[PDB]
């Protein structure tokens, strides 16, 4: 994976849209903020239906869209504030460092 | 001629059925409605009811086949699906035995094995043993004997152990309750866990009770917001009441230990709640070479 | 065949009355509030003509907010 | 606020003098009431409040 | 055990003087007859039944 | 040609079948199917439960003969005579048996210590060892003889009278060979791999949480030997001792029932527990506390040697020209655990791509640490 | 007459409703009586999160009380005893007689 950084869409997004014809395989754009929900449940079952989704229609693309989730780790692993965002920041990780693709799926993050 | 009849409806599939009210004058109630559109809830049961599992509701005068003074208001009874009549009387409680009651008859631990424990047996066999036994000499004092027992400290000390050891030694049955198995999913089923608990210990006499936890059923919370976790005070205040609304039992003894090193949520001001007041003592070198 | 709906019971206490009942008491001294509600309540049920003649429609709900002691 | 996930953004003026006056005038044509009012003087009265 | 189970039900109002309207739990709402061995004195506005 | 041979294959299994329903839908039958995927010659009759199915539930006992046990919504049912053989096991039913309520039912199979519904992740075999060895293999040395070794010659620990932990701890970044190593013993080990997100566990309403807690361990005694993998336990690990501020509570009863399970009654058995933390500090002194857990598996900065055996792991693969040598390269370069010391290999054959080369070179080496070096700083 | 709180709290539809209301229907045939609720926090609990989950229950029994005293039915003869461990959950409606 790769990780585009700049001020909002002025090129990132551009050059994103590009790529997934070049490319020929299915494109999936996520938005990432939407991932996150008030709910105990609900945001971490919508990840990993996330990853059972790109597992399926492999060869893919997978453009994260920018979180504000992805900013947080503190120097707890989990806290009694807003725990999760943090909760879903791991399993983040996890499907990641378990699970190596070359192309089943390639990431694009923003 | 009667004896082959009864018979036939006893081979399941069969009704049980729980009979609500015992009475046997004013007949007539009601159940179920009609419709159209606006929603508020409504049920009833008088004379005799029972009330079978499809949940129907049935009004059936009274037979000999088995006797209404020996049936009660909340008694489980075998019933003929023909006439709707009680053939026969079952035995005591409803619904859940406990989901989780663990009943341990004979423990396999005693504590004449092991000493370097010491201190904490002197003091363990003084507080429960002494009042089955020593009865008589109660009995001259006039004083009554205690309930429950508290005890503190870090855990995983085999604190736990010498409570098996006694168990074993003292011909009690050994209940084991842990504390967020009262909890359920299920909207106020604790509390007839537990009041069926104590119900089972009653029959049994002598028992333990063994509680694991005092943090999943040693919180209430002191606080404002607290409306959430209505659950967890309405069970915990329902093991307080339970023990301040009579006037002991002989027939229970109750063992309370903490899970997370102490907590303050009342329940130790009188003796029919806890009153005893048992300390882990730091570690002796000398204790720690004889455990060796 | 039709025939009409009925009922008019509830354990949840739904009553319709043939007995009205009271007055106010020590927890009268209304009378603010009182002019607003014989506004409201009692002319368009009294006469709906006066209404329709200027051309104004009349309510449809109230709302009350406050202890109900 | 990142330009071109924006097009137009409009401004919508706050109440003024001549607009009172016509909203009165539809208002008016709902109801029935005299000929022969001055109307005019009426928004006049108002000074500043919402439509 | 030969004898008929008995349903409770509640009179919503008296239709006629053969017709009855009754909630019933063997189904749902009926329109329902009564006994000619039994009294007028027992039609009364809204009882058990 | 092929749809012909196609057509005679259904049509011949059909007609043995036809006769074998006929005969199974007489005196009624069990949930409804039969789905193979081990052997017919090993065929069970002991079935999984916790709750009993009953669809007839035929049986030999004197006080009836046609007994059942139910709990569910309608029909709740039960014996007529308390505590007479009803379920004839798992006949009619599947994992008829007991209900965990209980209603004074008989028991010829228990409502705990069996697999029952889950939902697990339990995965076969890998197919890794060694991949990170060199600062990695102080962490080998030791769980081999924790994990594999009591599997192995347990009779020997017996005679002793010794008996071996129940968890090892796992720390430091994931991704590095923390995670691998638990993997690589569990394909070495032979034993079941069971992988188990504990914020998967963590449920919208109460009570659920601690279910699945127990469901866990009924599954575990079963099968005796085996390994639970605990995906960064902190979730409901431990951070916690302030007893609630809301639902604070629901994630700390998780934490309190996995402990009653391990100091319990219960005992080892053949059962390994490996848990993975962060930072190990995070959590509780409970989850810390012996008789439970005992050694913690450490990782650390490795020496020298060692990054010259992992790129030497990575040199097979890669097209080289060994003329040159990367170690004393690597004394040059920052000091970094394990997982840098693959990427910048991983980086340098790029550069040979654009280059238009196929072998190796001294030149591509130089490149890998400007980038490398600014990367953890981001 | 005695009262258990968490006994009138059921997993089942408008059984508190329908327990509370034949209970306190009884009190002014047979009266008088006295009703005494030991450790009411099944009634106590204003909500603040504004759920219905068990959320639901606490509204409508608090709901129920109210409705006694904001009906045609007088405590003729009925008295009420209440235990309150903490009072912090009290309405609006019973600071006035």
């Amino acid at each position: 994976g790769v990780i585009l950084y700049g001020p909002p869409g002025t090129g990132k997004t551009l050059l994103a849209k590009a790529v997934a014809n070049q490319t020929s395989a299915t494109f999936l754009r996520v938005v990432g903020s939407e991932l996150i929900q008030k709910y105990l449940g609900d945001g971490p079952k919508l990840v990993r239906e996330l990853f059972r989704v790109a597992e399926e229609h492999a060869p893919s693309i997978v453009f994260i869209d920018e979180i504000d989730a992805i900013g947080t780790k503190r120097y707890d692993s989990n806290s009694g504030g807003e725990r999760e965002i943090q909760r879903t920041m791991l399993e983040l990780l996890n499907q990641l460092d378990g699970f190596d693709s070359r192309g089943d799926v390639k990431v694009i993050m923003a | 001629e009667n004896s082959e009849k009864i018979k036939v409806n006893k081979t399941l599939p069969y009704l049980v059925s729980n009979v609500i009210e015992l009475l046997d004058v004013d007949p007539n109630d009601q159940e179920e409605d009609g419709a159209n559109i606006d929603l508020d809830s409504q049920r009833k049961g008088k004379c005799a009811v029972i009330k079978t599992s499809t949940r129907q509701t049935y009004f059936l005068p009274v037979i000999g086949l088995v006797d209404a003074e020996k049936l009660k208001p909340g008694d489980l009874v075998g019933v003929n699906k023909d006439s709707y009549l009680i053939l026969e009387t079952l035995p005591t409680e409803y619904d859940s035995r406990v989901k989780a009651m663990e009943v341990d008859e004979r423990p396999t631990e005693q504590y004449s094995d092991i000493g370097g424990l010491d201190k904490q047996i002197q003091e363990l066999v003084e507080a429960i043993v002494l009042p089955m036994n020593h009865k008589e000499k109660f009995e001259n004092l006039g004083i009554q004997p205690p309930k429950g027992v508290l005890m503190y400290g870090p855990p995983g000390t085999g604190k736990t152990l010498l409570a098996r050891a006694c168990a074993a030694q003292t011909k009690a049955t050994f209940l084991k309750l842990a504390g967020p198995q009262l909890v359920q999913m299920f909207i106020g089923d604790g509390a007839k866990l537990v009041r069926d608990a104590f119900a089972l210990a009653k029959e049994k006499a002598p028992s333990i009770i063994f509680i694991d936890e005092l943090d999943a059923i040693g919180t209430k919370r002191f606080d404002s917001e607290k409306a959430g976790d209505r659950e967890v005070q309405r069970t915990m205040l329902e093991l307080l009441n339970q023990l301040d609304g009579f006037q002991p039992n002989t027939q229970v003894k109750v063992i309370a230990a903490t899970n997370r090193v102490d907590i303050l949520d009342p329940a130790l001001l009188r003796s029919g709640r806890l009153d005893r007041k048992i300390e882990f003592p730091m570690p002796n070198e000398e204790a720690r070479a004889r455990i060796m | 065949d039709v025939l009409p709906p009925e009922a008019d019971s509830s354990i949840m206490m739904l009553t319709s009355d043939q007995k009205p009942d009271v007055m106010y008491a020590d927890i009268g001294g209304m009378d603010i509030q009182k002019q607003e509600v014989r506004e409201a309540v009692e002319l368009p049920l009294t006469h709906f003509e006066l209404y329709k003649q200027i051309g104004i429609d009349p309510p449809r709900g109230v709302l009350m907010y406050g202890p109900p002691g | 606020l990142r330009p071109g996930r924006i097009d137009r953004k409009i401004e919508f003026p706050p109440p003024n003098e001549e607009a009172r006056l016509d909203i009165l005038k539809i208002h008016s044509r709902k109801m029935n009431l005299t000929r022969g009012i001055n109307l005019r003087k009426i928004a006049e009265l108002m000074p500043g409040a919402s439509g | 055990l030969q004898s008929v189970g008995q349903i409770v039900g509640e009179v919503l109002k008296q239709l006629t003087e053969e017709k009855f309207i009754v909630k019933a739990t063997n189904g749902p709402r009926y329109v329902v007859g009564c006994r000619r061995q039994l009294d007028k004195s027992k039609l009364k506005p809204g009882t058990r039944v | 040609i092929k749809q012909v041979e196609d057509d005679i294959q259904q049509l011949l299994k059909k007609i043995n079948e036809l006769t074998g329903i006929k005969e199974s839908d007489t005196g009624l039958a069990p949930p409804a199917l039969w789905d193979l995927a081990a052997d017919k010659q090993t065929l069970q009759s002991e079935q999984p439960l916790q709750v009993a199915r009953c669809t007839k539930i035929i049986n030999a006992d004197s006080e009836d003969p046609k007994y059942i046990i139910n709990v569910k919504q309608f029909a709740k049912f039960v014996v007529d005579l308390s505590d007479q053989v009803a379920p004839t096991d798992i006949e009619e039913g599947m994992r008829v048996g007991v209900d965990r309520n209980k209603y004074q039912i008989h028991i010829p199979l228990p409502p705990k210590i069996d697999p029952t519904v889950t939902m697990m992740q339990v995965e076969e075999k890998p197919d890794v060892t060694y991949s990170d060895v060199g600062g990695c293999k102080e962490q080998i040395e030791k769980l081999r003889e924790v994990v594999e070794t009591p599997l192995l010659h347990p009779e020997r620990f017996v005679n002793l009278g010794i008996e071996p932990p129940k968890g090892v701890l796992l720390f430091g970044p994931p991704g590095t060979g923390k995670t691998l190593c638990a993997r690589a013993v569990a394909n070495r080990t032979d034993a079941c791999f069971i992988r188990v997100i504990g914020s998967e566990l963590v449920q919208k309403y109460v009570g659920e949480g601690a279910r699945m807690v127990r469901e866990l361990f009924e599954m575990a005694r079963t099968k005796k030997a085996c390994l639970i993998f605990f995906d960064e336990i902190d979730a409901i690990g431990g951070a916690r001792f302030d007893d609630g501020a809301g639902g604070d509570n629901e994630v700390q009863r998780t934490m309190l029932e996995l402990i009653n399970q391990l100091d319990g009654f219960d005992p080892r058995g053949n059962i390994k527990v490996l848990m993975a933390t962060n930072r190990p500090d995070t959590l509780d002194p409970a989850l810390m506390r012996p008789g439970r857990l005992d050694r913690k598996i450490e990782f650390s900065l490795p020496d020298l040697e060692g990054r010259t055996h992992i790129f030497k792991i990575h040199a097979r693969s890669m097209s080289v020209e060994r003329d040159i040598r990367f170690e004393l390269l690597a004394r040059l370069c920052p000091n970094s655990t394990g997982a840098e010391i693959r990427s910048v290999c991983t980086e340098a054959g790029m550069f040979a791509i654009r280059a238009r080369r196929k072998i190796a070179t001294e030149k591509d080496f130089l490149e890998a640490v400007n980038k490398v070096i600014k990367s953890y700083a981001k | 007459l005695k009262v258990v709180s968490s006994s009138i709290v059921d997993k089942y539809i408008g059984e508190s409703a329908r327990l509370i209301r034949e209970m306190f229907n009884y009190a002014r045939d047979h009266q008088p009586c006295i009703i005494f609720m030991d450790e009411i926090d099944a009634i106590g609990g204003r909500r603040f999160s504004e759920g219905t989950s068990a959320d639901r229950e606490i509204q409508r029994t608090l709901m129920e009380l109210l409705n006694q005293m904001d009906g045609f039915d007088t405590l003729h003869r009925v008295k009420m005893i209440m235990a309150t461990n903490r009072p912090d959950t009290l309405d609006p409606a019973l600071l006035r007689p």
